[PDB]
Formats: structure tokens, sequence, C-alpha cells
């Protein structure tokens, strides 16, 4: 009704030789913007330089003959013929409109349609007039290739104020119009397709129906299918079993679709048998509509109509010996409709496979026969499981195809076709973003008994703000239903939590149920969760897990003294059983950091330890240094990334790595600790009784000296057997390290110099080493500058001799033909050589093994 | 006189003190024991100063837990992971009272 | 009525249950504070089945101690070395009954 497609109309028209195409979804009102700039400028209303404007319709041109262009326009103004030269002599006073493309140099000239079309889309004639074009997204890839240097416009329909609008004034009651618009949206997937007004004006109708005779209209809105199904069943004379008017629509719907046209004439209802006098029913009903423009037009009411028309097509029962008609239809079959390639090809059947997934209920069959006294084709529960394929991938399914699944799933309505396709998921990964994934994701997941591992997700809006009352209330129902899979699969043994705006209601219904008995959870993981009790809520749950072994914590937080007391405590208890704790992005105050490390003497069963991202201040350092230094400790792994590290503090953990008896592994990664430190490290390695294996130093900004104090150390008998280094260069040393590698006392096993800005000269000395030490077994080079003669000599010097050497790592281009002689030719005498020729890979090796 | 509100917290700023989450000061009167798996403490409201306070190792070792917290269903989850059921919590002469018992264990 | 004797030494058997030299089974009933240095605790003789002895460890940290000593003066010893006071003990109908404080250093 009037004074809303005007109102969309008004900023619309805002956002526009000049080439401008529209396009949107179908329904959306792009007819009515482009009759409404041709009115302004019938009206005056626009600008007085546009003089004259000319109307062009594919749904009409498809069919006239050959002619000239001046006759072509002037068909329908014959007395401007003899104004069309004058009218063209001013060609930047025109306008042209070309309306529905996909539906589809003299202006004196006789030529063909389409040659006219192309031409004036390719400016060949009036190039200097402005142009407008309305398409499908579907059939703007020949404008690509047609038009030059367009502009491109898009169109969106009504809002949601738009619609409250149109039901207060279809429904005229206040309170039956509010009614009806609340429960259209508690229903997100039926309330997307209310933009288009037709949608909206079915919804009405129906709801009013319903209403009117006072039944209960929560059904009726449940699922898309249920609603169109009322509708169709309320639109025909009750008694006719008008059986064959019914086979008759669903074909000529199908066909519709295959084919891809929106229009069809008097010539095409013809030719598939159509008698005149069903267009009655057909028309009167409003499932078709006749144009009032040019006569002799029809379309259906909608898209969304004209496909569920299509699936009541294949679920209806075939006839023998239908292959004998006349005609070589454009149907095609189940498997074909289900395809992916047929998908991509054309978009239009998604809708139809979740039509048809809602009409494999029995009710709506029962029901429809009853009422038209069609035969309902029995096979489909079948035909629906032989594409069971696209399912059984035997590879977790994406976000979006378990959305898909779910989806279809949910609008089955039936749990005996649930069990049978989700009987085999693994993993899976959810996105939630609104109330209806969170029901279907219930209605489904509920049969799971293999599943494994479980990330969740849950985006801003599901859960309302801090402080509606009734809106949160329904969604703390759902997500309690929705929570009763942690608590009754007895197999999950990994979940994982990330990037979620949840609130408090919503942990504590959550804790609740993991803190249960029939939870057997082996690993857990936190990540960027809001608000910031969330974590203090889950190390509280968290205490006592008999079959925990693994916890993480990450985000942004301040020790408040209640999470002091829970974290200490989680440790402190007797029923512990982890084995692995990591932190991040905590603050607090050294007095807190002292009792904590005083709890962990306590622990007798943790064994990693990470601090990444955390503040120590060097004090904390201190402090844990200080008390690792007592004889009955029990930590093992231990790692320090990225703690605000210098100099000072070395001395103590030389001290530490001299007197321990316990501590087998380092790291302090992204620390730039200095020359002096590795000074007080290596003064620390040199003692006899040194129990060290690892150690990792990747990017901690040491120099040359750094490098000759590591060679020092090494040159003597010691226990490393593990070095990493990376980002921290050593080339001019280089030859110090080549040279401690030729030490009979070495006894390294691994070396990592990942980006360490080496120069081809160098490569002489790794040469000699390699061919010299009998006991290192990989070596790992990357981002260096000896690609091509550094490949080269290193081949070359290493053809020589076979040494231990297992696994080598480098950068390498297998275009040249030498470099792969040599490369066949060490590979051949070496055998047991493994070479990685393709280390240009920019993620470094991480300090998780370590 | 029955009371329809309960607190959602208890953290324990002194032994014998503990605070809700409205900062109100709640002090534990006497411990009933009837056998070894039935016990039932008693907590009391009043108003008191506050010192400063006492951390987990000056704490010391104690019957009572450091913190509880309410759960659906109407249960207090301690911090040993045992569960505290609810006896009932009423008004007398302006005095607000509470009865909490330890349930066995699962 | 009140009565003169009193144990020697208290040693813990199991959880809340306690042995004395004679070996009856003394358990506690109730406790009452005051605030951190006045605390009671009441005590009660009953006869019960003694199961294992419930090592120390598996007894967990408790407010109450391992061990409780006698002494002259109204001075009784426990085992973290702090001080307690008798009150009363007295037989009432049968049931021996005794009340411990604890005193402030």
């Amino acid at each position: 009704i009037d004074n809303f497609h005007d109102d969309v109309t008004l900023r619309n028209q805002r956002f526009i030789p000049y080439t401008v195409v529209l396009h949107g979804p179908a329904g959306v009102g792009k007819t009515t913007l482009a009759k409404k700039c041709m009115l302004d400028w019938t009206d005056c209303n626009l600008s007085p330089t546009l003089r004259y404007a000319f109307y062009l319709s594919c749904k009409e041109l498809s069919r006239m003959g050959p002619c000239s262009f001046a006759e072509l326009i002037s068909k329908d103004w014959p007395e401007l013929q003899d104004d069309i030269p004058s009218i063209l002599a001013q060609a930047q006073r025109i306008l042209f409109v070309v309306d529905g493309l996909d539906e589809l140099g003299d202006w004196e000239k006789k030529k063909p349609v389409p040659v006219l079309l192309g031409s004036l889309l390719k400016r060949k004639m009036l190039p200097r007039a402005a142009l407008l074009v309305t398409t499908r997204p579907r059939a703007l890839r020949d404008l690509q290739l047609l038009a030059q240097q367009p502009i491109y416009v898009r169109v969106e329909g009504f809002l949601e104020e738009d619609r409250r609008a149109y039901f207060l004034r279809h429904f005229g009651d206040e309170d039956q119009a509010m009614r009806a618009f609340e429960l259209m949206r508690s229903n997100a997937a039926l309330f997307q397709l209310g933009s288009a007004p037709a949608v909206c004006w079915i919804v009405c109708t129906t709801l009013k129906l319903q209403m009117e005779k006072g039944e209960d209209p929560v059904p009726t809105c449940l699922t898309r299918t249920g609603l169109f199904l009322r509708f169709l069943c309320s639109r025909f004379p009750q008694g006719a079993q008008l059986r064959g008017a019914l086979r008759t629509l669903s074909l000529l719907a199908a066909q519709g679709l295959w084919a891809q046209m929106s229009v069809f004439h008097r010539e095409d209802l013809e030719r598939l048998g159509v008698q005149e006098s069903d267009l009655r029913l057909f028309l009167d009903g409003d499932i078709l509509r006749q144009d009032r423009v040019s006569k002799g037009c029809y379309s259906f009411i909608h898209l969304s109509f004209q496909q569920f028309l299509t699936a009541l097509f294949y679920a209806l029962e075939k006839e023998e010996g239908e292959d004998r008609d006349g005609h070589a239809w454009d149907i095609g079959d189940v498997q074909k409709l289900l395809s992916g390639e047929e998908r991509l090809k054309n978009p239009d059947l998604i809708q139809v496979g979740h039509f048809l997934f809602g009409l494999a209920n029995e009710k709506r069959a029962k029901e429809l026969e009853a009422t038209f006294g069609c035969r309902m084709s029995p096979d489909i529960k079948q035909e629906l499981l032989q594409c069971k394929a696209h399912l059984h991938a035997n590879k977790p399914l994406s976000v979006t195809d378990l959305k898909e699944v779910l989806g279809c799933l949910y609008e089955s309505q039936e749990e005996e076709l649930a069990k049978v396709v989700v009987a085999p998921f693994k993993e899976i990964s959810i996105h939630l973003t609104n109330t209806s994934e969170v029901m279907h994701c219930s209605f489904s997941l509920k049969h799971c008994q293999d599943l494994q591992k479980l990330s969740l997700q849950v985006a801003k809006g599901v859960f309302l703000e801090n402080y509606w009352a009734r809106q949160d209330l329904r969604s703390l129902r759902l997500w309690t239903d929705f929570c009763s899979l942690f608590s009754s699969n007895s197999n999950l043994k990994f979940l994982e939590v990330k990037q979620s705006f949840l609130s408090d209601s919503s942990v504590r219904i959550l804790c609740d149920h993991v803190t249960r008995s029939t939870c057997h959870l082996q690993k857990v993981e936190i990540k960027n969760v809001t608000p910031d009790t969330a974590y203090r809520d889950f190390c509280l749950a968290f205490i006592g897990k008999k079959t925990l072994t693994h916890l993480t914590l990450a985000g942004h937080i301040e020790w408040e003294r209640t999470m002091m007391l829970m974290l200490c405590d989680l440790l402190r208890n007797h029923k512990c059983n982890l084995q692995y704790l990591r932190l991040g992005g905590h603050c607090a105050t050294p007095e807190q950091w002292a009792e904590f490390f005083y709890v962990l003497k306590a622990n007798q069963s943790l064994k990693h330890l990470r601090l990444s991202a955390n503040v120590l201040l060097d004090e904390g350092a201190m402090l844990l240094y200080k008390t690792m230094t007592r004889p009955k400790h029990f930590l093992q792994m231990l790692s320090l990334e990225n703690c605000r590290l210098t100099e000072a503090s070395c001395k103590d953990l030389a001290a530490v790595l001299v007197v321990s008896k316990k501590l087998t592994h380092l790291c302090l990664a992204k620390n730039p600790i200095g020359d002096t430190g590795v000074k007080f490290l290596c003064e620390g390695l040199s003692y006899p009784d040194c129990k060290l294996q690892t150690l990792v130093l990747q990017q901690c900004s040491i120099t040359k000296l750094g490098c000759r104090y590591l060679s020092e150390a090494l040159q003597e008998a010691c226990s490393l057997t593990n070095l990493d280094l990376s980002i921290n260069q050593i080339a001019r040393g280089l030859w110090i390290l080549c040279q401690a590698l030729e030490n009979p006392n070495c006894n390294l096993k691994h070396l990592r110099l990942w980006s360490c800005s080496l120069m081809p000269f160098y490569c002489q000395h790794l040469g000699s080493a390699l061919l010299s030490n009998q006991k290192l077994e990989t070596l790992d080079l990357g981002q260096n500058h000896l690609w091509k003669s550094g490949i080269i000599k290193l081949f070359g010097v290493l053809r020589q001799r076979t040494g231990s050497l297992k696994i080598l790592r480098l950068k390498t281009y297998e275009t040249n033909l030498e470099i792969k002689k040599l490369l066949e030719e060490v590979k051949e005498k070496n055998p047991k050589l493994t070479i990685d020729c393709n280390a240009s890979g920019a993620t470094a090796p991480p300090c998780c093994d370590f | 006189e029955a009371v329809t509100d309960h607190p959602d917290r208890l953290w324990a700023w002194e032994k014998f003190v503990y605070l809700d989450e409205k900062q109100h000061a709640w002090l534990p009167l006497t411990i009933e024991i009837k056998d070894r798996l039935q016990l039932r403490v008693l907590l009391r409201r009043e108003d008191v100063v506050l010192g400063r306070p006492m951390t987990p190792t000056q704490i010391g070792p104690s019957l009572l837990p450091i913190m509880w917290q309410l759960y659906p269903d109407g249960r207090y989850r301690s911090s040993d992971s045992s569960f505290w059921r609810l006896v009932y919590h009423i008004k007398i002469d302006g005095v607000e009272d509470m009865l909490l018992e330890l349930l066995p264990d699962d």
C-alpha cells in the first residue's frame, strides 16, 4: 500500500554518459523504483535537464521482429515519430531504462532486436544518453562483458519498522496486529523472507483467516512449510478434489523453475495443455497474477511459492509411461536436484531442497491427501538418504554445512530421519547467532553418541546485555535445554570456548551442568570470554575433576583477591590430577605471586607450566627462582615466554640450573635478556652435574658474543641435546658454532637456525662440520640467502660423505637442472637422508613440544 | 519470618568473618555434629568493623570452606567440591539468621 | 556429678573420634566459638565399634588437633603446642561429658 513503497524509493533514488545498474533479490521492488523515477521525470519533479525518457522492457521486446530503433521506441507512441529525429537530436536530454534483463548506430536503420539492444548497451547508438538497468544477481555476468565502466547500486526493500507498519495497516486492530507480528518474528528464517511485500501479504492473510476462525496459530508459524501448506489448502473450493489441477500447477511451476523463466505468455500456458478455464481458479485464488500493463502476461505470486510447488511436484506420485509424452520436459531428477554442481549453477534450488525435506513428514501428507485427494510417493524417505554421501564425508563438516543439515533436519520434524544421519558424527564446531540456531542444535544433536570434540562460540545479541526479562527468559530456557549434551554424552573428551559474549546466568547454568559426575572431560580451554567473572567461576567449577588433566585460561584480567583464592585452592586440593596449566594476560602484585609460588611447592602432580603474556616485572621471576633452589621442588618443564625479562635475573637462573635435580626443560622465547644473561647461563651450564636437556632461545636479541659463549659452553661434555635459535642471528659467529660442532665432545642431536640472516660465503663451515660430526641428526635452515650459491656449495660438499644427518630443511627452487642433478646425486649416494626442499613456510616452530 | 532472598557468595575476609555480595558481614555462631557424615553450621548477621584482610596462609586450616556460591535448584557449592543444602533462613527481632548442612558426597 | 578422673592423653583414631589411654571412645558433639581466642568444644563418652586407624593423612586438615594432653593447674597441651583448659567434667544419668576451652597467648 502507498506511503511505504514511496518511503523506500525516496531514499533509494538518491544513491544514484552514465551507466547505472540496479540489482537485488526478487520482490524487493526495482520496477517500482524505475517507474517512480520516470513519473518524477514526467511530473517535472526531477531536474528540468531530463526532457525525454523511453521505456524498454525485455518482457515484451523478446518477441518483436527486426525493425529500426526509431520505430521500436515509437511503437507505443505513434504521434511522436514525427518528433523522433528532433528528440534524438538532443541525446544529452534523453533517459533510457531497461527493465528485467534476466527475463530476456543509426536509429533509423532496421536491425534485429538483440543487435539493437547490444549496441545500445554498448553505447554504439545515442552514446551520450543515460541508461538504467534492472536485473537479478544471476544475470549480472553479461553486463560486465557488455557495459563500459558502469556503477552498481543495490536495493534492500522493507525493514522491521515497515513490516510492523504493514501488519498494523492490514490487521487494523492493534492487539491482533501485534500478536501476529510477534508470532511471525519468533521465527528468524521466516522473518528474513518477510522483506518482500508479497510474503508479508501471505502471512497476514493466513494468520488473520485463522484468527477469525478461532484457531491456534502457534503451530502454523513453527516452520515455513506448515504456513505455506495451510495457505495453499485455504485457497480452493471444498469438495472439488481438483487432483488434475494440482498436478498441472505443480508441473508448470517445476518447468518454470528449471528453465529460469519468471513470466509466461498465453502461448506457453497453451503449450502445456493448461485449459484457460482453470485460470479463473488460479487467478481468483491469488496463485497467478495477471499483468495489467502488457496484456497477455502472467506470473506467480512470489518466488517462494513457486519453489514450494516445485517440491510438491517431486514428492507427487509419478505415473507409468509418463516418459512417452509428446514433449521433452526440462525436468531433472532427485539426485540431480540434490547435487552440488546444480546448486552452484542454479542457486534457486537450495530452497526447494528445504521444502522437500519439510514435505517428508507423514501428517502433512495425510492432511494434503484428505483436503485434495492426491496420492503421495512413499520413497522420498529413501531417496533423500540415497544422497547420504553428501553427509558421509568422513571428515568434520564445516560450520555452514552443519547449519544447512541441521536446518533441513529441523524442517523434517521427524526424529527417525535425524537419527540415521547424526549417528556417525565425531567432531563438531558451532557458531550461534540467534535463538533459532540454538533451538535447531538442541533438537538435533541430542541423539549423538560417538561425539568426541566440540568447539563453541556465541555471537553478540543472543544474550541480552546485563541489567526484556521475558525475551531473556526464553533464551535462558533454550540454553538450559541445549546444555544437556555435556551431561548425557559420556564419550565427549575435549571442549573449547572462545570469543563469546555470555552473561552470568548462562555461565552459571553451563558450570552447573559441567560439575556433574556423568561428564568425563580431559581437556579444556577458555579464550577471550566476557564478562570477567567467567574465569573465576570456571576455576571454581573445575576443582576435583578426577579426569581433568589439562587446562588453559587467557584474556585480559586483573587479580581480584577472590580469583587469587580460587587459583591457589585449585592446586592446594588433594583430589587434584592436573598435568599442564597455562595462564595469559594476568596482572598481579608481587605479594600475590609470592603466595601462589608458595602454594606450588605442595603440588605433586603438575609437570608443565606456561606463563605467556603475563607480567612478572622480574620480581616474580626472582621469587620463583629463589623458590626453586630448594631441594624438594617437583616441576620439570618451565616456560616464561614474554614476561618482561632482562639480564638481572639470569644469575638466579644459573643458580637453579647448577643446584636443581628435577628441571629438564626450559624456554625463554621473546625476551631480550642479552649477551650478559647468555654469559651467566653459560657459566651455569659448565658445571658437571647439569641435567638440563633442552633449551630454547628464540628471538632473544643475542649477538656474536653470545654465540661465542654458547660455543665455549658446548665445547665441554655437557648434557644438552636440543637447541633452538631463530630470528636472532649468528652469521658472523657461525664459524664459531661450526668449530664447536667439530669438537668430539659435542652431543647435540638437533639444531634450528630458522631465519638467521646467513650469507652464502659461510656454507663452507657448515659443510665441513656436517662431514665431520658423528652425532647430529637434524638441522633446520630457512629464510637464508644461500638459496642458489649456498645450495650449490652445500650439495657439492655433502656429496663426499654419508653423515648421520637424517632430516635437513632448506628452501630451494626445483626449476634448475644443475641443482636437480646435484640433489639426485646426493640422494643416490645417501638414500637415508631426507631433504626438505620447501622451507618457505613463514610459520616458526612453536614451543608447544618443548 | 521467612526470607525469599539468598546471598550469592561468601568470601572469607577474616577467619569467622564472611562478606556477602553486598559487603554485609555474616558471623558464624556454632557448629553442630550429629555423626561422622552430618555437619550443620549456623550463620548470623551482624555489623562489625573490618580489619586488614587475613591472607589464606594466615587463615590456616579450618572446617568451613573459603567461598560458597549459589547454584540453581537452591544448593550451595563450597570451595572443596562438596554441596551444602539450605535448611532455613528467617528473621527474628530484626536479626538475620541462616542454617546450612553438609550433604553426603555423591 | 563431677568426676575427678580424666584422660591423661587423647589420640585420634578415626574421623571425629578419639581414644584415651584407657581406650574409651570420646567424640566431639558441638563446637562453640565466640572469637579467635575464645573457642569451646564439647566431648562425650559413647561405646562404638572402632574401624581401622584412619591415618592422619586421610583424616585431612581439621580445626581439632591430632593429640590432646592434660597437665595440672588446668593446663592442656595439644599437638600444635596450643594450650587448653577444662571447665567441667560430670556424669549425669550414666553419660560422661567434658568441656574444653581455648586460652589466649
